[PDB]
RNA sequence: AGCUAGUUGGUGGGGUAAUGGCCCACCAAGGCGACGACGGGUAGCCGGUCUGAGAGGAUGGCCGGCCACAGGGGCACUGAGACACGGGCCCCACUCCUACGGGAGGCAGCAGUUAGGAAUCUUCCGCAAUGGGCGCAAGCCUGACGGAGCGACGCCGCUUGGAGGAAGAAGCCCUUCGGGGUGUAAACUCCUGAACCCGGGACGAAACCCCCGACGAGGGGACUGACGGUACCGGGGUAAUAGCGCCGGCCAACUCCGUGCCAGCAGCCGCGGUAAUACGGAGGGCGCGAGCGUUACCCGGAUUCACUGGGCGUAAAGGGCGUGUAGGCGGCCUGGGGCGUCCCAUGUGAAAGACCACGGCUCAACCGUGGGGGAGCGUGGGAUACGCUCAGGCUAGACG
RNA sequence: UUGA
RNA sequence: UAAAAC
């Protein structure tokens, strides 16, 4: 048993684009799901898609990346140069609108999970909202 | 020395003294009252009863009891009084007890 | 209150041309010209590499040494200056240049800043018809900085305001050589100011 | 407005008396976690009304003796020892640490 | 450690000990001197520091440096104390004042004047 | 008894006070119930005695005493004009 | 690390303005504690204050709010109110009177004395102003207060001069002995004119009161200033206090002589044993300036107790291992609830302070006015993603 | 032996 | 060799 699947999957994203792989399966769960909407949308991943591995549910998520590079080391750059967990099982982080956080001036992202769904803090900001802060990506 | 205002304790005392004066009598009658009920004697228990009562309300017209503190009284005594009586019969007199 | 001393030797120190004396600033009779090599008995020997530390130093001491101003009250007037909305380094130097005793200086009726400093105490000054011997006085947009009438037949404020005749006052103030008063149109811009003075290492020397 | 608490009658051997424990739980104050803590109340039942297990609402009342300064508004839930068990477990061992005995 | 341990034991405060036990944390202490010894520097000096066995008010007895290049201080003198240790010899930790009670300030003193207190000579 | 007095606030030889509502029993510059005007002795301002009227005359409705002082201030801004 | 007998609860009383083991009979045998009881130590709490990028740390003097105390302990009386600082009773310690039986007293009110201490003021003026008590009022009382006095203790403003002056006096200091420095600094020339001397001279004070009117609204009139002959205005008018720390690195500022592990310096690293920019003096220089240094203490730098924001193979740090209690934490789907969480409205968040703005003292410090802030908590309404809870389902964890 |  | 010491 995963004490928190969300992080999981955070990881297991962090690690697979580390080593440049094509796609990388996560076991299925409407908040991921939902979680991986924000991320395709915002362009941090090509998409998703549900599939099925030895019969139970999974989630292949497309990475992206920059182009190849030059000089030593070719290995293009991350489209996701960051990727972290705040709120952690045993230690819930919550914020009022007033306090969403601004990711890089903007350049980033934090998703929160309110009552309102699950949505990027200028979402959430908008709808005038705040809720679980549960990443931040950038 | 001599601050003129010993005025002050030179009269509490007298107050003092009519007071306590005032309550001895008010406490000898409520139990004579309380007493005389106790042994049936409605006739008499409530005529001492309401000398109680009128001495009660007297003192709450100054400093004495005054306030809620007469009527604590008051209460307690009818309470007591009706009570011992109705272990007997018979509200006589029906002094200050209505009904 | 004030220096009070030798003021070429502080010229020769920051190594820059201050007018702590008006005339013999622009004769040739200038210690600045005469040696312009730091003072006592090694201003001659090579002058070794400053630290980051003695560059913010000397050049902040040269701004405040301008004004004649003490490093107590040119401090309050930078914390305040750096509290107001705006770039600290502007507002700092509109604040010094709204100084009476400096206003009274960039109108002609002194030659010096510590002769307009004296010419304020002395009462030679005013300040919208009102007496104003305050040297650290602050001069508002409007203003408008005269003599006192009892002062105006003066050997002195007479050179001086005369000597003023055909000759330019800074874009923020205008003045009336005729009735010996002029005022104080605007805050001065950064640009409009020429000081041998970069505000950048003032503001870092204070953030230490 | 008075005071309404809810919580687990955890003892009755008191006469129109229980003990009703009440829980809380708060964002710890510098760190944040959620945290849970607990407080034991004298409720007044004047008819033995309420049994161990009872799950009731208290509500801030006038004193009724010293330490008892509520009364059982109502029964949310019957029976349910699941809790006064935590309760009388967790005070149990207290016995295995002074310098005594008792159990593990 | 967990959070779950930081809000069950939590940070513990550091807390500092005094150099100057001249009690009531008190900037100064009066005493009266017992000895008026010399010492001999530890570490990689040599000479004949002048030390003083100090009996304050603060009911202490300690051993307390004299600056400056010579004293007046015998055995019933009466000093300030300052406190201020002297890397050199381990166990005084403490100044006497020049120029306060008993001890006479520094003659011929015409720098670092008002330490060493020594008046400002008149000239002319 | 309640009362509507002056509170001293200016500074030395700087007097502004403030009309108050304050308890008889308060020190003067302590805790007062409510601030209905304020009053500069030394008219330094154009605006040197304002009151607010509707409250004054609440207060006074209620019970509240004006001090001597207070009354004549109260006065000049017509709290008890009735015309 | 266990605590508890009025102890926890009940019935009936007593008591108070009033609830209540507050107190008393009688009855039950309870109550409290690792979510830290009991004990020990220390401490009046708060608005705020200092510091910090913040989070936080430290703090509670002045001012405002609450509390407690009035030589120490206990008690009640009087009263709307007290268990009463300048009221009462008793015990105690002390001081004073004593014809020895016995009495008198309590500055943690203002001022002052003495002791202790490194250290903290005038036995001042006034009741004019504000406020308070009593009085129908005149008025009386008010060491509350408004003022002055002393102390650079702090903050702010101000002066010790301004302009001209030698390819540059003397003196003093270096020197390649040519000269370099102090330095336009000085003397000088001219100008202004703090101090001081005359003249004028204040706001703060219009009420209470009297008259008319109705003892009201309204109107009219009179008295009253401690600060003070002070502030300030005008006239005249002298060129007239500068000190303190530092100059080896950190750290801005360097040379000669003296001294020779000595005398001494020293915040840390360190410096002095013959040529020391580090000891002492001198010339020169840097910093700051009616102050400048020192000591002590708080925060900072210190992400060095790390929530923001740290670590544990060899640097300090994994428990010798297991079993397991409490606690912490919890896979996938659906539904109810709506505790956590989030949202709107509302109430509360005093004044002062802090922030912004305008304004009053010539400025400022200081002060007045106005505006904007605000976490937390109460109330009403709403949202339901996540956490929690209840109910049902699943098989990917676990177990068989 | 000390110090550098 | 500056000293401690011989
Ligand atoms: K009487
Ligand atoms: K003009
Ligand atoms: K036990
Ligand atoms: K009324
Ligand atoms: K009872
Ligand atoms: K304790
Ligand atoms: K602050
Ligand atoms: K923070
Ligand atoms: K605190
Ligand atoms: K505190
Ligand atoms: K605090
Ligand atoms: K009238
Ligand atoms: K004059
Ligand atoms: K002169
Ligand atoms: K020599
Ligand atoms: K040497
Ligand atoms: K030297
Ligand atoms: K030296
Ligand atoms: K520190
Ligand atoms: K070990
Ligand atoms: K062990
Ligand atoms: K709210
Ligand atoms: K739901
Ligand atoms: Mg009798
Ligand atoms: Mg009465
Ligand atoms: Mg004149
Ligand atoms: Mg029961
Ligand atoms: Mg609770
Ligand atoms: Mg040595
Ligand atoms: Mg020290
Ligand atoms: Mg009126
Ligand atoms: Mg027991
Ligand atoms: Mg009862
Ligand atoms: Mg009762
Ligand atoms: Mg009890
Ligand atoms: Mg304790
Ligand atoms: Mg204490
Ligand atoms: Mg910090
Ligand atoms: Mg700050
Ligand atoms: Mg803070
Ligand atoms: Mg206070
Ligand atoms: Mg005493
Ligand atoms: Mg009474
Ligand atoms: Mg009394
Ligand atoms: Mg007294
Ligand atoms: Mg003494
Ligand atoms: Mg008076
Ligand atoms: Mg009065
Ligand atoms: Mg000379
Ligand atoms: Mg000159
Ligand atoms: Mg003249
Ligand atoms: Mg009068
Ligand atoms: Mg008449
Ligand atoms: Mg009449
Ligand atoms: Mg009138
Ligand atoms: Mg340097
Ligand atoms: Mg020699
Ligand atoms: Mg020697
Ligand atoms: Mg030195
Ligand atoms: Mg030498
Ligand atoms: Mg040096
Ligand atoms: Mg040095
Ligand atoms: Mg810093
Ligand atoms: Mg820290
Ligand atoms: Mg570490
Ligand atoms: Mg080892
Ligand atoms: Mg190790
Ligand atoms: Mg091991
Ligand atoms: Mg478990
Ligand atoms: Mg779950
Ligand atoms: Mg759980
Ligand atoms: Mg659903
Ligand atoms: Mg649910
Ligand atoms: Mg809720
Ligand atoms: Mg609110
Ligand atoms: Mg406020
Ligand atoms: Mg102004
Ligand atoms: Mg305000
Ligand atoms: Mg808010
Ligand atoms: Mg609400
Ligand atoms: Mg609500
Ligand atoms: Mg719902
Ligand atoms: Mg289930
Ligand atoms: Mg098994
Ligand atoms: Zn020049």
């Amino acid at each position: 048993m995963l004490t928190d699947p969300i992080a999981d999957m955070l990881t297991r994203i962090r690690n697979a684009t580390r080593v440049y792989k094509e796609s990388t399966d996560v076991p299925a769960s409407r908040f991921k799901e939902e979680i991986l909407r924000i991320l395709a949308r915002e362009g941090f991943i090509k998409g998703y898609e549900r599939v099925d591995v030895d019969g139970k549910p999974y989630l292949r998520v497309y990475l992206k990346y920059g182009p190849r590079r030059q000089g030593p080391d070719p290995r293009p750059e991350q489209v996701i140069h960051h990727i972290r967990r705040i709120s952690k099982p045993g230690r819930r982080v919550y914020v009022g609108v007033k306090e969403i956080p601004r990711v890089r001036r903007g350049l980033g992202i934090a998703i929160l999970s309110t009552s309102k769904g699950v949505l990027t803090d200028r979402e959430a900001r908008k709808l005038g909202v705040g809720g679980e802060l549960i990443c931040e990506v950038w | 020395r001599n601050l003129s205002a010993l005025k002050r304790h030179r009269q509490s005392l007298k107050r003092r003294l009519r007071n306590k004066a005032k309550k001895s009598a008010i406490k000898t009658l409520s139990k004579k009252a309380v007493q005389l009920a106790q042994e049936g004697k409605a006739e008499e228990a409530l005529k001492i009863m309401r000398k109680a009562e009128s001495l009660i309300d007297k003192a709450a017209k100054g400093s004495t009891l005054h306030k809620n503190a007469a009527a604590r009284r008051k209460s307690r005594l009818m309470r007591k009084v009706r009570q011992l009586l109705e272990a007997a019969g018979a509200p006589l007199i029906g002094g200050g007890l209505s009904a | 209150g004030r220096y009070i001393g030798p003021v070429c030797r502080l010229c020769r120190r920051e190594g820059v041309k201050l007018y702590l004396k008006g005339e013999r600033c622009y004769s040739p009779k200038c210690a600045m010209e005469r040696r312009p090599y730091p003072p006592g008995q090694h201003g001659q020997k090579r002058a070794r590499r400053p630290s980051d530390y003695a560059v913010r130093l000397r050049e902040k001491q040269k701004l405040r040494r301008i004004y004649g101003i003490s490093e107590r009250q040119f401090r309050n007037l930078f914390e305040e200056a750096s509290k107001k909305k705006g770039v600290t380094g502007s507002v700092f130097l509109g604040l010094l240049e709204s100084r009476l005793d400096n206003v009274v200086y960039r109108l002609g009726f002194a030659v010096s800043r510590r002769q307009a400093r004296q010419l304020v105490r002395h009462g030679h000054i005013t300040v919208n018809g009102r007496r104003v011997d305050l040297p650290s006085y602050r001069v508002r947009p409007g203003d408008e900085i005269a003599v006192a009438e009892k002062s105006r037949n003066l050997e002195l404020i007479r050179q001086n305001l005369e000597a003023m005749k055909g000759r330019k006052v800074g874009p923020w103030l205008s003045l009336d050589v005729e009735g010996m008063k002029g005022k104080f149109l605007r805050l001065p811009d950064r640009e409009d100011l020429a000081l041998p003075v970069n505000e950048q290492l003032v503001i870092e020397f204070y953030s230490r | 407005p008075k005071k309404v608490l809810t919580g687990v009658v955890v003892s009755d051997k008191m006469q129109k008396t229980v003990t009703v424990l009440v829980e809380r739980q708060f964002p710890h104050p510098l760190y944040g976690k959620v945290i849970k803590r607990s407080k034991k109340y004298l409720a007044h039942d004047p008819e033995e009304k309420y049994k161990l297990g009872d799950v009731v609402e208290i509500i801030e009342s006038r004193p009724i003796s010293k330490r008892k300064r509520f009364r059982v508004l109502r029964l949310v839930e019957s029976g349910r020892m699941d809790l006064v068990e935590k309760y009388l477990i967790r005070r149990q061992n207290y016995q295995s640490l002074s310098k005594r005995g008792g159990k593990a | 450690p967990t959070i779950n341990q930081l809000v069950r034991k939590g940070r513990e405060k550091v807390r500092k000990k005094s150099k100057v036990p001249a009690l009531k944390g008190a900037p100064f202490r009066r005493g009266v001197c017992t000895v008026v010894r010399t010492v001999t520097p530890k570490k990689p000096n040599s000479a004949l520091r002048k030390v003083a066995k100090v009996r304050l008010t603060s009911g202490y007895e300690v051993t307390a440096y004299i600056p400056g290049e010579g004293h007046n201080l015998q055995e019933h003198s009466v000093v300030l104390i300052r406190g201020g240790r002297v890397k050199d010899l381990p166990g005084v930790r403490y100044h006497i004042v020049r120029g306060v009670y008993d001890a006479a300030g520094v003659k011929d003193r015409k720098k670092s004047r008002s330490k060493y207190g020594t008046k400002k000579p008149k000239e002319a | 008894m309640v009362k509507i007095r002056l509170a001293r606030f200016g500074s030395k030889h700087n007097p502004h006070y403030r009309i108050v509502v304050t308890d008889a029993r308060r020190k003067r510059d302590g805790k007062y119930i409510e601030k209905i005007g304020y009053y500069d002795p030394r008219k330094t301002t154009p605006d040197w005695l304002k009151v607010d009227v509707e409250r004054a005359r609440y207060w006074l409705s209620v019970g509240a005493q004006p001090t001597d002082t207070a009354r004549r201030l109260l006065r000049q801004a017509g709290v008890f004009r009735q015309e």
